[PDB]
RNA sequence: CGGAGAGGUA
């Protein structure tokens, strides 16, 4: 309902959502932009943002 | 087969993209390594905690991201995706 | 051949016009 | 096919401040390059003298008018921008101008000290009708090129001082033409004719000598290799 | 869509948009229009609950 | 901006207002040119934005009758004989007749030379009709254009779009320190300058008694006197300079209606909005690429395109609930060096140089000693010379508003030279910013050694269908150089219809080519083919209007001849000094803790929705997150980021922005139960 | 990859970094002193600023941001002035000219933001258009004119090749391009004169290499005799070392093809360097190409009056037939719109035939730099037919050209049309943005999520339907339907072996092989049949048009699709269906 | 007056016959003043020697092929035109080339007088693959710059003479560029980057020194008009 | 710097 209300017809969407008691799972680009969270695309995806970096054993020994 | 790269365009991006699966992986790789280098520099004034300093001879005022990209180019690191 | 003759102290600017103006602006 | 004749320079005096210099023989294709090098040096890097700032008696800035003169002080600055002065000193010197009553103020009314001299009396500066008095103090200085006005903040000057743009260029107009000799025996050479016109502050010979000294100094470094 | 099926309407829409854009001399790959048309065909209307 | 802008502003007709059209709802058919506009509203001069077609300008000869309908004069013809009897007709009246053009051949009397005449009819229709059926006739071929559009030479050779741009852009020129009228004009400049009213005109005949930079005294014939005061270095509504200069001597005799002093953009009583510059029409090393312009350095050394701009700063001293905030030089915790320019009262001294952050009026307010400093400063990027101060004090029974004691005002002026980023323009819709300013030593120069002042690219002329600039360049070279038609054995056939007094000219001659009745192509060719030699006795521009140039950087002659001449360039009020702005931190809005918007507010650049779309398409998540959280409205993130940067640390993580909380509060105010589940 | 940034703006954007460095270098004792020093612009801040801004990327944006390339990252370098210096090769991407435009500058702070600006958004990494794959950072306008002039062969020029005449050997053959350059400097040779040259650092074309060296290869340093012009040698010296010699005149399309081949066969750094070199050469040679505008260059057709009289006779005959009872109003109007259309065409043809081939206007138009021949005909021929307030053509033509000057009644209607066009443009630009916003919203959550859904469905693309008599004719609209797609099933011809395997990018070589084998239709993978629950898969989407390789697993393709569809909406005019 | 830059010259060696010089601190506008003059002096002032004419036995009327030699006449002309030679005698000299039977004809198979020398003895000229014979005599002179073939109007001396273009200059190719070289509140100072390529008969440093010497001599003409006129002094090293 | 209006640039 957040994405729909931010697009068009805010009043109608809000009244329908209130009557139906809709719950918004914040899974989307516009919703994450609104709440200030990392968008689930590009470099904000789990497989990318959770990379672990460390020097190699040989490079560490060469120190 | 190319003229010497100059400035932000060094090391070549084509060379870097061989080390990783995608460009996003390269972005996160370099960002995390740069954060590690900066933490090392900051803590050096107090003491070593968990990090390793530049693995390549840094420049006179080279910034952490450039050092991280040079270390990635000259194979010295390893990363694991999530 | 000039442009204007009504204003007293006007510069003498010569015109290429071939038509006479019956009415003044 | 080795010509062993060295170039020689000769002058033709068209008038007091205009002359032609002829240089020949030259290698084919070398006339334009030499001519343009000389022209650039003449037009850019010849030292001279110019007025750096002035101080009029009863004014505080250049956006005002003097009572009795028909020109606003800005127009007086623009008129003074056309002065040609030759200075023999190496430090700033001050000239004085003073006029009273009906008449015209011209560049011949300036009183220069020893060394400095005004070269174009009759220039025209302002006109005083009946009750106008003009008393302007001028500062002459030496330099080269074009230097914009130096603000009072940087110079630590008072409020009455009015900095002015300086143009230390004694040269006026320069051009060249090349006469080529292309015979079928390949005994070719060029002929360069350079015209120099100065604004009466110096002679074209002196400007050419200054350019030659500058160019010799610059090209002496490339010969240091040996 | 009611007579021939979803694939036919998909090709119809893609061809119509592509021809409208080609008439002016603009080159766009069909994959973008296919993305949009895919988004336009995602639901079904219920008949018997 | 200048006299032309105000004159055209007064002669303006607008369709939108309390009882008119809407700037958005208006359709495409109310913005169109109607056949009934001919001679009543100009079809060229209109805005370019959403007001396209809704605001127009009155025509030259038009007038409004008592009922409010625009009229226009027509010359009556009887039995196919054009008489001299002007009658004014409204559109509905005009629709019942057929009117011929002003360019209809005549035979020394009213009789039409040709048997059939092309005439205008009711609904925008033209037909060939026998000469005995013609009712009326236009009074000139410029009856449809307006004042600003009638000052474009060779208008009929320019397409509508570029003519519209040129007419609009003539009203944006800034007055320059010294003015000069065009070499090639049209004649609608003397009357335009006189009617605008920025010049001083002698009301009655007499002999000038005393002339000074401040006044003129005229001794009338009947023994009376009248003194005219000149407004010097005044400030316009747009910050320009309005300075008047006398142009008469101490013994000259004047006539009633004669111009007695000049104005901002006037030269001897004629509009002079620009300068005549020697132009080349070649492409040069990519510096004039894509509408950019290349300038010589002479235009900066000699103050050719220099302007004076004046700023106005004011501060007031109120009563305040705390009480009696005062203007004085005693400001706490300020070095005595910083107070050097202030006088005993507390205001700067006239003739003092002021820079950014400098004190203009020292003031202290009792915030509760607790007296703080609330003095007047010089805004960012502003400087110049203090040229005047006006102070109004309630103690001197001044009509000040309620609750204020002092209202000091300060004026600072600065001369601006031409620099990269400033906007130039000609009269034919050609515009561009200054890409580069080259030394005089490396500009293309003619065989005699004359550098070219400006270089315009070739690729912009033929595509935009404004070929009147090339014709203006050719005629400008002809006028500057001078000419003499060699009519030793009769005048050449191309000069048969050329007016006498136009078969010979001296160097720097001013000529006029009216808007629709001017110079032809054959006449231009003929004039180009016969021009006077230069000082040495050589002709630099050949019969094609093209000269052979030298390369100033290498000295080699360019392989092919280039087109050179003189055209009229104007300096537009779009200077880059007023457009540069940067920010790192500053004021924030109170309802939502986001940066303010505006150069004067020291605001931030908006990162709208389409830029967010672009960033999402790139796949850049961290950049977008930081832009939205820690650069805009993350109240603690901002301070933490600043601390981290001023130290050697790395940036922290962001948090919830304040706008989301404001949205939640508004939704709750709408009686909606919004909750965040975890 | 560089942009010029004003010093005064750089000092303000990088304020905290400059303060930190001032404190570090002992120019101030605390942060307040450094802050005041920066506020006062003391002479000690510029030296530290120079080193502070080094290798710190900066984002530049110009509104409206119609597509992705409206934001790009550069490497700032301080300049003197208050205006920003923009590279000429990014104007097309930004859609920016230099008549008064302005741009915004943004500074990334964190390490991730800098990494994104330096990898994802760098200007030299975005050369190709994401919507179609065509290059956007390539020469245009002045550069095209310069390269077209350089790589042109003018018969019978100076120092041209001459066969042996029986008394002297061949003339016009040079032992190296250095000798040719020396001869050109001496004025004995022309850059556009056909000659014979010996080349050792340029790779011969495929035919010459095959018939001259064979198997082994060119092996730089091997000499071969070329028959070209000196300008073409100069142009080919600006291309990579191993690129085969190109002997052709460089119309804009030839340059675009060259750039596409380089992009698809070389790393992008080489492509960026090549485009920089081409920019330099084109700008240098456009100055010496001798293109100017003068009324002597605007030639008028020599027989316009005769053609106009010939067609006026037809118009008069039709009008008199209407005056008699033979046809109604509409028939007369249609007949008069015809006749005059043909007259305009004939005048255009005569104008084209009259002009010399080296005229500046003809050269600019034919070079592909800018413009078209309709404008040339309007300028030097006659404008032609105009349109009524309803859009229909008027039966009366405008017989004057802008070189002669339209009359006052031929200018009124011209202005009517021009203002109508301007208003329509405003309404169209207002109408296109709404469609773009709706398209973005509908398909904002279509994102690549897998690498392969292993689906067996697909779509069939015609791919050069066959001719009736028997022949393969390539389908005109094949690059937007068959290229950048993955195969769904093996391609087999007349019971033969598979020509292209399943899961092939299906580029130019694959399509050419398919056409040679004699197979028209091929089944391909499409997003319309992707089986992934959320988003799409890389194989179904296929090649990324911007990158030229299989799309990544995080790419947001819906926004790219929306921006690609909606961007060319103003060009697409708003013209009972 | 006194300048405040004192330009310094630096060299980068890219090969034994190719270098890249730099003159960094030049006043604004003196990059183009110096670069073009220096390039022209390098390319058209240094003296050298080259083959001016040749005469081949067996070819008098038709210059198409030589019996017993694989290569046509034009290839022989191009090969001899690439010979690097140095001569001291002012007047033209005459060499002779003659190899009999199968083998490879090389630049080292000629015997020049004591006043001439060949700097590339390994250069390939022709191959004899038909048990033939070769006999060609060369004429070497001294000169400067590039001189196209001089037509033989006086053919009475010989009818087999074939004049050829002479590349006298020992410098083959030169180019220059200009950039910006300052940050101390000024970004307008010029740079100069010359890229000199020379023959095997002289190194680029010697060519640059000779060019500087010639330019100094040329501008001494202007300097002599008024020896006490004021100019600009770079100062002592 | 909260709101309304007017004008202008791309
Ligand atoms: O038509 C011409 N000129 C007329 C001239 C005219 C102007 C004003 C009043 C009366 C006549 C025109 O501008 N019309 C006009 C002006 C504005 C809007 C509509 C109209 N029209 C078009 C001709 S329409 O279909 O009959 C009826 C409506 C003309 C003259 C010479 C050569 C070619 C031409 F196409
Ligand atoms: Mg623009
Ligand atoms: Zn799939």
């Amino acid at each position: 309902w957040l994405s729909a209300a931010s697009f068009q017809e805010t009043t109608r969407v809000l009244t329908d959502a209130a009557i139906n008691c809709r719950s918004d799972k914040l899974n989307g680009l516009k919703e994450n932009v609104i709440i200030g969270k990392l968008i689930p695309a590009g470099t904000g995806i789990n497989r990318y943002r959770n990379i672990a970096v460390q020097p190699t054993e040989e490079a560490r020994a060469a120190a | 087969g190319y003229d010497t790269p100059l400035g932000i365009t060094n090391p070549p991006i084509d060379e870097l993209l061989d080390r990783v699966s995608s460009k996003y992986a390269l972005v996160i790789y370099a960002a995390k390594r740069a954060r590690q280098i900066n933490d090392y520099y900051n803590q050096l004034g107090e003491g070593i905690l968990e990090y390793v300093g530049p693995l390549v001879e840094p420049g006179l005022q080279e910034k952490p991201l450039s050092i991280a990209l040079r270390e990635i180019h000259a194979d010295l690191l390893e990363h694991t995706e999530g | 051949s000039s442009s204007n003759n009504s204003v007293p102290g006007a510069p003498n600017r010569v015109s290429f016009a071939k038509l006479r103006e019956p009415l003044e602006v | 096919m080795l010509i062993s004749q060295r170039p020689t320079l000769s002058e033709d005096v068209l008038t007091d401040n205009r002359s032609q210099f002829v240089i020949e023989p030259l290698e084919p294709g070398f006339g334009y390059t030499l001519g343009n090098s000389l022209r650039r040096t003449l037009l850019s890097s010849i030292p001279g003298a110019a007025v750096t700032s002035i101080r009029i008696d009863g004014v505080l800035h250049e956006f005002t008018t003097v009572p009795g003169v028909k020109e606003d002080v800005t127009e007086i600055i623009l008129n003074l921008k056309s002065l040609v002065v030759s200075s023999e000193e190496d430090e700033p010197v001050t000239m004085y101008l003073r006029k009273q009553g009906p008449g015209e103020v011209t560049a011949g009314d300036i009183v220069p000290p020893a060394g400095v001299t005004v070269h174009n009396p009759g220039m025209h500066i302002a006109t005083l009708n009946d009750k106008g008095k003009l008393e302007v103090e001028l500062v002459v200085e030496r330099g080269r090129g074009y230097v914009p006005a130096v603000q009072n903040r940087a110079s630590g000057a008072e409020i009455g001082r009015i900095p002015v743009d300086s143009i230390y260029s004694p040269v006026l107009k320069v051009t060249y033409k090349v006469d080529a000799t292309r015979v079928e025996q390949r005994t070719d050479f060029d002929k360069l004719i350079l015209d120099v016109e100065t604004k009466n502050s110096i002679s074209p010979r002196d400007a050419l000598a200054s350019a030659g000294k500058t160019l010799v100094e610059l090209f002496g470094l490339a010969r240091e290799l040996n | 869509l009611r007579v021939q099926g979803p694939r036919e309407v998909q090709i119809h829409l893609v061809r119509e948009v592509q021809e409208v854009y080609r008439a002016q001399g603009v080159s766009i790959h069909d994959k973008h229009i296919e993305v949009i048309v895919r988004q336009m065909l995602r639901r079904v209307t219920i008949i018997d609950s | 901006n200048n006299p032309l802008s105000g004159l055209t502003h007064k002669r303006r007709l607008s369709a939108l207002g309390p009882g008119g059209l809407s700037r958005e709802r208006a359709g495409l058919e109310v913005r169109d040119v109607h056949p009934s506009h001919y001679g009543r509203m100009c079809p060229i001069e209109t805005p370019e934005g959403p007001n396209i077609g809704l605001i127009g300008s009155l025509s030259v000869y038009a007038r409004v009758n008592p009922f409010g309908f625009i009229e226009t004069p027509y010359r009556k013809v009887v039995d196919g004989v054009v008489s001299d009897e002007i009658v004014y007709l409204t559109a509905d009246e005009e629709d019942r007749h057929v009117v011929a053009q002003a360019n209809s051949p005549i035979d020394a009397d009213g009789r039409f030379v040709e048997p059939r005449v092309l005439v205008r009819r009711k609904a925008g229709e033209v037909e060939y009709v026998p000469s005995s059926e013609v009712d009326y006739m236009d009074v000139s071929p410029r009856q449809m254009v307006s004042v600003a559009t009638a000052m474009i030479p060779f208008l009929e050779h320019d397409d509508a779009n570029r003519a519209l741009m040129g007419a609009n852009m003539q009203r944006q020129a800034v007055p320059l320190v010294r003015s000069e009228a065009p070499l090639v004009g049209t004649g609608m400049e003397l009357r335009a300058a006189i009617d605008a009213g920025d010049v001083v005109v002698a009301e009655e005949s007499g002999v000038i008694e005393e002339v000074s930079a401040d006044y003129i005294t005229v001794m009338h014939d009947n023994g009376t006197r009248r003194t005219y005061r000149m407004r010097k270095f005044a400030r316009s509504n747009h910050g320009t300079c309005a300075n008047q200069c006398p142009i008469v001597d101490a013994g000259d005799r004047v006539e009633a209606g004669q111009v007695i002093a000049d104005g901002p953009c006037t030269d001897d009583g004629e509009m002079a909005l620009g300068k005549n510059l020697l132009v080349a029409i070649m492409p040069w090393e990519g510096h004039n690429y894509e509408d950019a312009i290349i300038l010589s350095n002479r235009l900066v050394e000699e103050d050719v395109l220099t302007s004076i701009h004046i700023e106005e700063h004011e501060i007031d001293a109120r009563d305040t609930k705390l009480g009696a905030e005062e203007i004085t030089r005693d400001i706490p915790n300020i070095s005595d060096e910083v107070l050097a320019d202030l006088d005993e009262r507390g205001i700067v001294r006239i003739g003092a140089e002021v820079r950014d952050g400098d004190i203009l009026v020292g003031k202290v307010t009792p915030k509760g000693r607790e007296v703080r400093d609330t003095s007047l400063k010089v805004p960012h990027g502003e400087s110049g010379k203090v040229i005047g101060i006006r102070v109004f004090s309630r103690e001197d029974e001044d009509e000040l508003p309620a609750g204020v004691n002092e209202l000091v005002r300060v004026y600072v002026a600065q001369k601006r030279k031409i620099s990269d980023g400033d906007k130039l323009a000609g009269r034919h819709g050609n515009k561009g910013v200054i890409g580069k300013i080259l030394p005089v030593e490396d500009m293309p120069f003619l065989a005699d050694g004359t550098p070219v002042d400006i270089i315009l690219n070739t690729h912009g002329v033929p595509r935009r269908m404004n070929i009147g600039q090339i014709l203006e360049t050719h005629l400008g070279w002809c006028a500057h150089s001078g000419w003499k038609v060699d009519a030793a054995k009769g005048v050449p056939d191309w000069a048969a219809r050329l007016p006498d007094e136009l078969l010979e000219a001296q160097p720097n001659a001013i000529v006029s080519t009216p808007v629709f009745d001017g110079a032809q192509e054959a006449e231009l060719q003929g004039l180009l083919s016969c021009t006077l030699p230069n000082r040495d006795g050589d002709v630099l521009v050949d019969a094609d209007g093209k000269a052979m140039l030298f390369d100033g950087r290498s000295g080699e002659p360019f392989p092919y001849p280039v087109t050179v001449g003189y055209m009229y360039i104007m300096k537009l009020h779009h200077l880059v000094d007023d457009k540069i702005h940067a920010r790192s931190t500053g004021p924030y809005s109170m309802i939502t803790q986001q940066p303010l918007g505006g150069k004067a507010q020291f605001g931030g650049q908006r990162f709208g929705e389409m830029e967010c779309w672009a960033m999402q398409a790139y796949g850049a998540a961290y950049t977008l997150q930081e832009l939205l959280t820690i650069k805009s409205d993350d109240t603690v993130g901002r301070v933490k980021v600043y601390e981290a940067i001023v130290k050697g640390e790395n940036i922290p993580e962001p948090g919830i922005p304040e706008s989301f909380k404001v949205l939640l509060k508004e939704l709750q105010s709408l009686c909606l139960n919004v909750e965040v589940l975890s | 990859h560089q942009c010029g940034l004003p010093k005064l703006m750089a000092l303000e954007l990088f304020k905290p970094f400059v303060m930190k460095r001032l404190v570090d270098l002992n120019h101030a004792q605390n942060i307040k002193s450094a802050k005041r020093m920066v506020e006062r612009q003391r002479p000690q801040v510029w030296d530290v600023l120079e080193e502070v801004i080094a290798e710190h990327p900066v984002l530049l944006n110009r509104a409206p941001t119609l597509h992705r390339l409206g934001i790009q990252a550069f490497e700032p370098m301080l300049v003197e002035g208050k205006a920003i210096q923009l590279h000429p090769l990014v104007c097309e991407a930004f859609n920016a000219d230099f008549d008064g435009d302005q741009m915004a500058v943004h500074l990334p702070l964190s390490a991730e933001a800098q990494a994104e600006a330096r990898i994802l958004m760098l200007s030299s990494n975005n050369i190709l258009s994401p919507a179609s794959g065509r290059p956007l950072a390539m020469p245009r306008l002045d550069m095209v004119t310069g390269l077209y002039y350089l790589t042109t062969e003018v018969p019978g020029d100076t120092g041209e090749y001459q066969p042996a005449s029986g008394d002297h050997p061949e003339t016009g053959v040079y032992s190296s391009p250095a000798e040719a350059i020396m001869a050109a400097d001496r004025g004995v040779l022309s850059v556009r004169a056909k000659i014979k040259v010996r080349l050792t650092q340029l790779r011969p074309p495929v035919e010459i290499e095959a018939e001259l060296f064979g198997h082994s290869g060119w092996q730089p340093g091997d000499a071969w005799m070329a028959e070209t012009t000196l300008g073409r040698v100069m142009f080919n010296e600006l291309l990579p070392l191993g690129y085969p010699f190109v002997n052709k005149q460089m119309h804009k399309k030839v340059q675009a093809a060259i750039i596409n081949d380089l992009a698809e066969r070389y790393p992008m750094i080489v492509v960026a360097q090549t485009v920089d070199k081409l920019k330099d050469a084109g700008f240098y040679w456009a100055t010496r190409s001798g293109v100017t505008v003068s009324m002597a260059d605007v030639l008028v057709p020599p027989r316009k009056k005769e053609i106009l009289d010939h067609y006026e006779e037809r118009a008069d005959k039709v009008e008199k037939q209407f005056q008699r009872g033979a046809l109604n109003h509409d028939e007369r109007n249609e007949a008069l719109v015809e006749i005059w259309k043909e007259a305009t065409d004939e005048v255009g043809q005569a104008l084209r035939e009259h002009y010399p081939d080296d005229n500046p206007i003809i050269t600019i138009v034919d070079s592909g730099a800018t413009g078209n021949f309709t404008q040339t005909r309007t300028l030097a021929g006659m404008k032609g037919l105009v349109t009524n307030p309803k859009g229909e053509f008027i039966p009366r033509p405008v017989k004057s050209s802008f070189r002669e000057g339209l009359t006052v009644l031929e200018y009124f209607i011209n202005t009517h049309g021009a203002r109508k066009g301007l208003a329509d443009t405003a309404l169209r630009t207002a109408d296109s943005g709404y469609l773009t916003r709706r398209l973005v919203d509908v398909s904002q959550d279509v994102i690549v999520r897998e690498h392969d859904c292993q689906t067996e469905r697909g779509i069939v693309v015609e791919l050069a339907e066959r001719a009736p008599d028997g022949t393969l004719i390539r389908d005109p609209y094949i690059e937007t339907s068959a290229y950048a797609r993955t195969l769904g099933t093996d391609a087999v011809d007349e019971a033969g072996n598979v020509i292209v395997e399943r899961g092939q990018d299906l580029g130019d070589p694959e399509i050419d092989a398919l056409l040679a084998a004699g197979i028209t239709q091929v089944k391909v993978r499409s997003v319309l049949t992707c089986a992934t629950s959320t988003g799409v898969c890389a194989t179904c989407y296929g090649r990324s048009m911007a990158t030229g390789k299989l799309v990544d697993i995080g790419e947001a393709v819906g926004i790219v699709a929306a921006q690609s569809i909606g961007e060319p909406g103003t060009q697409l005019t708003m013209r009972d269906i």
